C-alpha cells in the first residue's frame, strides 16, 4: 500500500516512530525504496515513474554530436587556412 | 583576416561558517 | 632523493600563497639548502624569498666542490667507455648526472631521460626515470610532461604487471587528478589505501591517509562513503589515528549539523596550508552543504521546520537565512514555506531537465553548424 | 552642426526623452541619446529622474513617483506629463494582473493609494480578478487551467502533413 | 656607418619580386580570366587579390617611400598599349623595365611625380578593356600609402585615386553592358578604398558629403549590381552612420530586402555586429542576443587584431541586460583582457545582487564607458537589479519579511512589495505569493510542463531547411 500513516506502519513493523521515519528516509535515500513520508500528518505515500530511457538516449548523441562538429571543424576550417 | 572590419581597430566559507554557532 | 626536495617544493607553498609566515618557512629552506648542495632551485627562491646579506663564495665553493664531484663523473664517462659493459657504464651517468641535475632546472633531467631511453631494457629502471618526471614536475607543478612518461611506462608496465609499483602509480595518478579538479577518480584510484605502504615518493603516508579520506567525501555516495571508512578492514585504522577527520566522517553519517562546520573548520584549515588544494577548495566547501543538506531535505517531502529546531541549537531562524542563501546561490534548490510550518522538497525537475538537454546542447550543436554551414562557401 | 548655443538646446532632448520612457517605452530611449554619447555626458543631467522613476513604474510607484511627482526638473513640459501620467495608470492596471496570487485589501488601498478613491472601484471592475471582502483572489484558477490537451494535437498532425510534403519534396 | 649603409640593399629585392609579380601573375591572369569563363566571374583572383590587399596590409605594403624601386607606379599603369597583339609587346616592355631598373638607379623615389604617373593612363587612351586594371594600377600604390599616416601634400593624392575611382564609378553606371564580370571585382576593390574613403576623411571630420555620395552610390547599384556590392555599401554606411546619427534603425527596415545573398563570409557576420548593436538599441534582447552572438561566433579566423575582440566585449551587453549573466574571466585573451579590464567587474557586479558593488562600477569605470560608448543602460540596470535581486530572494527566502528584504531591494515598503513580484510576473520573474499584513513574502512553486513542444516542431523546419540549403550549395557546387 503506498499512501499509509506512520503510526500502524509502525505497528506492523512492531517499532517506534522515530527511528521508523529515519530508517525508512534512509531506505528513500538508498533509492532502493520508491517514495517519500509525510511528517505533518504522518503518512508514507509511493509513487514512481522510472522511464528515463528517451533522455539517455537524446543526450548519448548530443552531447557526443558536440564532438561531432569538433571533429568537422578540423576539415571546414582547414579549406579556411 | 585581415579584411573588413577588425583592422579599423557567500565565499568559500571557511571564518563565517564556523563562526555561526558561536554568535548564537 | 624526493622528500628532501619535496619538503623544499612544500616550502616553496609555505612562502608563496602566505605572507605572514617570515621566520620558519625562510629557517628550513635554508636547513633544506645547507644539504642536497642545490643551486638553481635557491635562486627561484632567492627572487621570491629574502635576499640574505650574503651567499655567493659559500655556494659557489660547494657548487665548484660540487662541480669536482660533477667533474670527475663527466671526466669518467669518456674513461669509463674506453672499457665495454653494455650498462657497466651509462647508468652510472643517468641517474648521478639526474641527481647533478638535481641541483637545477630540468636540462640535465630531460637530457638524461632521452638520453637513457635507448638503453634500459628492464621497466624497472624506466618507471624510475617516470619518478624522476614526476617529482620534478611536482615541484615545478608541471602537468604537461607528467602525463607522457606514464603513458609510455604503463605500456611496458601492463604489458605485464606489478604488484607495488602499480599501486604507487595509482597514488601518482591521483595526485595528478586531484591536482586539477576530479573528485571520482581521486578516491577511485585510492581505495588501495593501505596496500601502498610508506615510500619515500608516497612522502608521509599519514599526509597520503588525509588526501584520500578528504576526496572520499565528495563524489563518493553515503552509503559507499561508510562502505569505504567502516567497512573498510585497512583503511579504518589509519582514519582512526587522526580523530579530526573521522570525527567528520562519523557526525556526517551520525548527521548532526552542530558539529559539521567546526570540524570543517579544521578540515579547512587543512585544506588551506596544503599545496595544490588552493584552487578546488571553494567549491568543496559549498558542495559540502549541498551534500549534507541533500540528507536534510530527503528526510520528509513536506518538513515542519519546527521539527528542525528541536535540537539544532540553533535552527528556528539560522535554517532559514543560511539554507535560503545557499539555495540562492545554486546549491540544493527547494521551495519551502514558512507560517504555514512546511519545507516542500522538491523540486525532482523531472519534466524540464528532462527534455532540456535535447534544446539545450542542440542549442550549442545546431550553433556550431550553422557556423560552418554559413561560412562555406562565401 | 555648427550652430551659436540655446539654452534649451540640451533639455529638448532630456525632457522629451523624460516623457518618453516615463510613458514606458524602453527602446527609444537608448536610440534618442544613440545620436552620440559626448554631448550627453558632459553636464545638465535630468537622466537620472526618467530612468529611476521606469524603475518605480515596475516597482511601483505611486509612492515613490508621487515624491518625485513633486520634485521634477521639470521644465516648462506639463501636459506631456499628464499624459505621462495617464498612461502610467492604465499600464499599471494592465501590468498588474493576469497573474497574481492573493492579497488583502488595505494594502489594494496601498495599491492606488488617496484614501478610498473611485480609481479602486473602476479597477476592481475591470480586472475581474476577483472583488472579495478585506480580501482578493485569483480564482478561479490560476487563471483557466490550460491543459492544453488534444487542441495542441491536431496542429501536431499538420506539422508533419506538410512536413512530410518537405520530405516528399527531397525525396 | 658600414652595416647600416650594407643592410639596405637586402630589402628591396623582395618587395622587387612578389611586389612585381602580385598584381602581374593575379592582375594579367585575371586578364585571362577576363576573356572566358566568365562562370560567371570566378575570377578566382578576385579572391586572391583579397588575399594579396590582406597580406600587404601587415607586411610589407608598398610605399610609404622605401626607397626601393618607385618606378613600379609608371610600370603597370602606362603601356596598355593598346589592342591585345600590341598590349603583348607592352607585356615585353615590363621587362625592358626591368632591365632598365636592373641597371641605373630605377627611380627609387617618386613623391611629386605621382602627378604625371597618375594621369599617365589618362594620356595612353587607352587600356581601354579592363577598367579593374586600370584602377588597381594606380590604387595599389596608393591604397597602401594611406597606412603611412603623413597627412602632407599626398592626400589630396589619395583623393585623386578616389577621383579615379569615381571614374570606375561612372564606368560602374554604365557597361555593362552586359555581364560586367569585372564589376564583382569592382565591388571588392571599391568596397576597400570606400574604407580608404572613410579612413581619409575621418583625418579631419566626419565625410557627411560622402553620406549622400554613398547613398548616390548605393542606390545607384540597385537592384542590378547590389549583390555583394550593397552589402559592403551598406557596412560602410552602418559604420559611420553609427557613429554619426540619426535614423539608420529605422532606415535599414525599407532598405531590407535582407540583402540576399550574404558576401563575403564574415562580411554579413560583421554587418549583425554593427546592425547587432542597432537592433539592440530596440532593446528586444532575443533578437539582439542571437545577432550579437551570430556576428562573433560566424566570424573566423582572425588576427588582426582587437575589433573581433570588441564584437565580444558588446556581445553580452545584452546579456547583461537579461538577468542572467556567466563569468567571462576565463574567456580573457592576452589582448582582450587589457581591453575590457572595467568591463570584468561590470559583469561581476551584474552577476551580484549588491546595488552599491554596481554603482560603485559605474563611478569608477564611467571612463571606460565613455572609451565604448555604452552608458544609457548603465543606470537602467538598477531595475535589473531589483528584479534579479528579488529573484534571488524570493526563490531563495522560504518567508521573507518585507522589511528584511528591504535591505537590498532597497526600499520594499508593505505597499510597494505587492508590485515587485506581481510586475515580476508581468515579465515572467518568479511565482512568489504574498499575503500582506505586516507582511511576509511567501514564495512557492508548482510548475511541470513545457521543454516540449517549440523545441523539436521548429527542429523539424530547422534541420530541413538547414539540408535544403547543403541541396542548394552542394548541388550547385558540382560545375567541375
Amino acid at each position: 500500500f503506498s499512501r499509509v500513516q506512520i503510526e500502524h506502519i509502525s505497528s506492523l513493523i512492531k517499532l517506534s516512530k522515530a527511528d521508523v521515519e529515519r530508517k525508512l528516509s534512509q531506505m528513500i535515500l538508498d533509492k532502493k525504496f520508491h517514495g517519500i513520508l509525510d511528517q505533518g500528518e504522518g503518512v508514507l505515500i509511493i509513487f514512481d515513474e522510472p522511464p528515463v530511457d528517451k533522455t539517455y538516449e537524446a543526450a548519448l548523441e548530443t552531447i557526443q554530436n558536440m564532438s561531432k562538429v569538433v571533429d568537422s571543424l578540423y576539415n571546414k576550417a582547414k579549406k579556411l587556412t | 583576416m585581415s579584411e573588413k572590419k577588425q583592422p579599423v581597430d557567500l565565499r568559500a566559507e571557511l571564518e563565517k561558517h564556523g563562526y555561526k554557532m558561536e554568535t548564537s | 632523493p624526493k622528500n628532501p626536495d619535496l619538503r623544499i617544493a612544500q616550502l616553496r607553498f609555505l612562502l608563496s600563497l602566505p605572507e605572514h609566515r617570515g621566520d620558519a618557512a625562510v629557517r628550513d629552506e635554508l636547513m633544506a639548502a645547507v644539504r642536497d648542495n642545490n643551486m638553481a632551485p635557491y635562486y627561484e627562491a632567492l627572487c621570491k624569498s629574502l635576499d640574505w646579506q650574503i651567499d655567493v663564495d659559500l655556494l659557489n665553493k660547494m657548487k665548484k666542490a660540487n662541480e669536482d664531484e660533477l667533474k670527475r663523473l663527466d671526466e669518467e664517462l669518456e674513461d669509463a667507455e674506453k672499457n665495454l659493459g653494455e650498462s657497466e657504464i651509462r647508468d652510472a651517468m643517468m641517474a648521478k648526472a639526474e641527481y647533478l641535475c638535481r641541483i637545477g632546472d630540468k636540462e640535465g633531467a630531460l637530457t638524461a631521460f632521452r638520453k637513457t631511453y635507448d638503453k634500459t631494457v628492464a621497466l624497472g629502471h624506466r618507471l624510475d626515470i617516470v619518478f624522476y618526471l614526476l617529482r620534478i614536475g611536482l615541484f615545478y607543478m608541471d602537468n604537461d610532461l607528467i602525463t607522457r612518461n606514464t603513458e609510455k611506462a604503463k605500456s611496458l608496465i601492463e604489458e605485464g604487471g606489478d604488484w607495488d609499483r602499480r599501486n604507487r602509480l595509482k597514488v601518482y595518478q591521483g595526485l595528478y587528478c586531484v591536482a586539477i579538479r576530479d573528485f571520482k577518480q581521486a578516491a577511485e584510484l585510492f581505495l588501495d589505501t593501505v596496500s601502498t605502504f610508506t615510500s619515500y615518493e608516497l612522502m608521509d603516508y599519514k599526509t597520503f591517509v588525509t588526501y584520500t579520506v578528504y576526496v572520499s567525501m565528495i563524489a563518493l555516495e553515503r552509503p559507499d562513503l561508510r562502505e569505504k571508512v567502516i567497512k573498510g578492514a585497512e583503511i579504518l585504522e589509519v582514519l582512526h589515528s587522526l580523530p579530526a577527520v573521522r570525527q567528520y566522517l562519523f557526525s556526517l553519517y551520525e548527521c548532526r549539523y552542530s558539529v559539521f562546520f567546526q570540524s570543517l573548520a579544521v578540515v579547512e584549515q587543512e585544506m588551506k596550508k596544503d599545496w595544490l588544494f588552493a584552487p578546488h577548495y571553494r567549491y568543496y566547501v559549498r558542495e559540502m552543504r549541498i551534500h549534507a543538506y541533500s540528507q536534510l531535505l530527503e528526510s520528509y517531502r513536506s518538513l515542519t521546520l519546527g521539527y528542525m529546531a528541536e535540537a539544532f541549537g540553533v535552527g528556528v531562524e539560522f535554517i532559514d537565512q543560511e539554507l535560503s542563501r545557499f539555495i540562492a546561490a545554486g546549491r540544493l534548490h527547494c521551495k519551502i514555506d514558512k507560517v504555514n510550518e512546511i519545507v516542500e522538497t522538491n523540486r525532482p525537475d523531472s519534466k524540464n531537465w528532462q527534455y532540456q538537454e535535447t534544446i539545450k546542447k542542440g542549442d550549442l550543436l545546431l550553433n556550431r553548424v550553422q557556423k560552418l554551414s554559413r561560412v562555406i562557401n562565401m | 552642426e555648427q550652430l551659436p548655443e540655446s539654452a534649451y538646446m540640451h533639455q529638448l532632448l532630456g525632457l522629451n526623452l523624460l516623457f518618453l520612457l516615463s510613458q514606458n517605452r524602453v527602446a527609444e530611449f537608448h536610440t534618442e541619446l544613440e545620436r552620440l554619447p559626448a554631448k550627453d555626458i558632459q553636464t545638465n543631467v535630468y537622466i537620472k529622474h526618467p530612468v529611476s522613476l521606469e524603475q518605480y513604474l515596475m516597482e511601483g510607484s505611486y509612492n515613490k513617483v508621487f515624491l518625485a511627482k513633486g520634485n521634477i526638473p521639470a521644465e516648462s513640459y506639463t501636459f506631456f506629463i499628464d499624459i505621462l501620467l495617464d498612461t502610467i495608470r492604465d499600464e499599471i492596471a494592465g501590468c498588474i494582473e493576469k497573474a497574481y496570487e492573493k492579497i488583502l485589501f488595505t494594502e489594494a488601498t496601498r495599491i492606488l493609494f488617496f484614501n478610498t478613491p473611485k480609481k479602486m472601484t473602476d479597477y476592481a471592475k475591470k480586472r475581474g480578478w476577483v472583488l472579495g471582502p478585506n480580501n482578493y483572489y485569483s480564482f478561479a484558477s490560476q487563471q483557466q487551467k490550460p491543459e492544453d490537451t488534444t487542441i495542441p494535437s491536431t496542429e501536431l498532425a499538420k506539422q508533419v502533413i506538410e512536413y512530410a510534403r518537405q520530405l516528399e519534396m527531397i525525396v | 656607418p658600414p652595416g647600416g649603409g650594407e643592410q639596405e640593399p637586402p630589402p628591396p629585392p623582395a618587395p622587387q619580386d612578389v611586389e612585381m609579380k602580385e598584381e602581374a601573375a593575379t592582375g594579367g591572369g585575371s586578364t585571362g580570366e577576363a576573356d572566358g569563363k566568365t562562370a560567371a566571374a570566378a575570377a578566382e583572383h578576385s579572391q586572391r587579390e583579397l588575399d594579396t590587399v590582406t597580406l600587404e596590409d601587415i607586411k610589407e605594403h608598398v610605399k610609404q617611400l622605401e626607397k626601393a624601386v618607385s618606378g613600379k607606379e609608371p610600370r603597370f599603369v602606362l603601356r596598355a598599349l593598346r589592342m591585345l597583339p600590341s598590349t603583348s609587346r607592352r607585356l615585353n616592355h615590363y621587362v625592358l623595365y626591368k632591365a632598365v631598373q636592373g641597371f641605373f638607379t630605377s627611380n627609387n623615389a617618386t613623391r611629386d611625380f605621382l602627378l604625371p604617373f597618375l594621369e599617365e593612363p589618362m594620356d595612353t587612351e587607352a587600356d581601354l578593356q579592363f577598367r579593374p586594371r586600370t584602377g588597381k594600377a594606380a590604387s595599389t600604390p596608393l591604397l597602401p600609402e594611406v597606412e603611412a599616416y603623413l597627412q602632407l601634400l599626398v592626400v589630396i593624392f589619395m583623393m585623386n585615386s578616389k577621383r579615379y575611382k569615381e571614374a570606375q564609378k561612372i564606368s560602374d553606371d554604365l557597361m555593362q553592358k552586359i555581364s560586367t564580370q569585372n564589376r564583382r571585382a569592382l565591388d571588392l576593390v571599391a568596397a576597400k578604398c570606400y574604407y580608404y574613403h572613410a579612413r581619409v576623411y575621418e583625418f579631419l571630420d566626419k565625410l557627411d558629403v560622402v553620406r549622400s555620395f554613398l547613398h548616390a552610390r548605393l542606390r545607384t547599384a540597385t537592384l542590378r549590381h547590389d549583390a555583394d556590392g550593397q552589402a559592403t555599401l551598406l557596412n560602410l554606411l552602418l559604420r559611420n552612420y553609427l557613429h554619426y546619427s540619426l535614423y539608420d534603425q529605422a532606415e535599414k527596415l525599407v532598405s531590407k530586402s535582407v540583402f540576399p545573398e550574404q558576401a563575403n563570409n564574415n562580411e554579413w557576420a560583421r554587418y549583425l555586429y554593427y546592425t547587432g548593436r542597432i537592433k539592440a538599441i530596440q532593446l528586444e534582447y532575443s533578437e539582439a542576443r542571437r545577432t550579437m552572438t551570430n556576428a562573433l561566433r560566424k566570424a573566423p579566423q582572425h588576427t588582426a587584431v582587437g575589433f573581433k575582440q570588441t564584437v565580444h566585449k558588446l556581445l553580452i551587453v545584452v546579456e547583461l541586460l537579461l538577468g542572467e549573466i556567466p563569468d567571462r574571466l576565463q574567456f580573457r585573451q592576452p589582448s582582450l583582457k587589457r581591453s575590457l579590464m572595467p568591463y570584468f567587474l561590470l559583469t561581476q557586479a551584474v552577476r551580484t545582487g549588491n546595488l552599491a558593488k554596481f554603482n560603485q562600477v559605474l563611478d569608477q569605470f564611467g571612463e571606460k564607458f565613455q572609451a565604448d560608448g555604452t552608458y544609457t543602460l548603465i543606470i537602467r540596470l538598477r531595475h535589473n537589479v531589483i528584479k534579479t535581486g528579488v529573484r534571488m530572494i524570493s526563490l531563495s527566502y522560504s518567508r521573507i519579511s518585507l522589511a528584511d528584504i528591504a535591505q537590498k531591494l532597497q526600499l520594499d515598503s508593505p505597499e510597494d512589495a505587492e508590485f515587485i513580484v506581481a510586475k515580476a510576473i508581468r515579465d515572467g520573474v518568479i511565482e512568489a505569493s504574498i499575503n500582506h499584513e505586516k507582511g511576509y513574502v511567501q514564495s512557492k512553486e508548482m510548475i511541470d510542463i513545457y521543454s516540449t513542444r517549440e523545441p523539436q516542431l521548429a527542429f523539424h523546419q530547422r534541420i530541413s531547411f538547414c539540408l535544403d540549403i547543403h541541396n542548394m550549395s552542394v548541388k550547385a557546387m558540382r560545375f567541375p
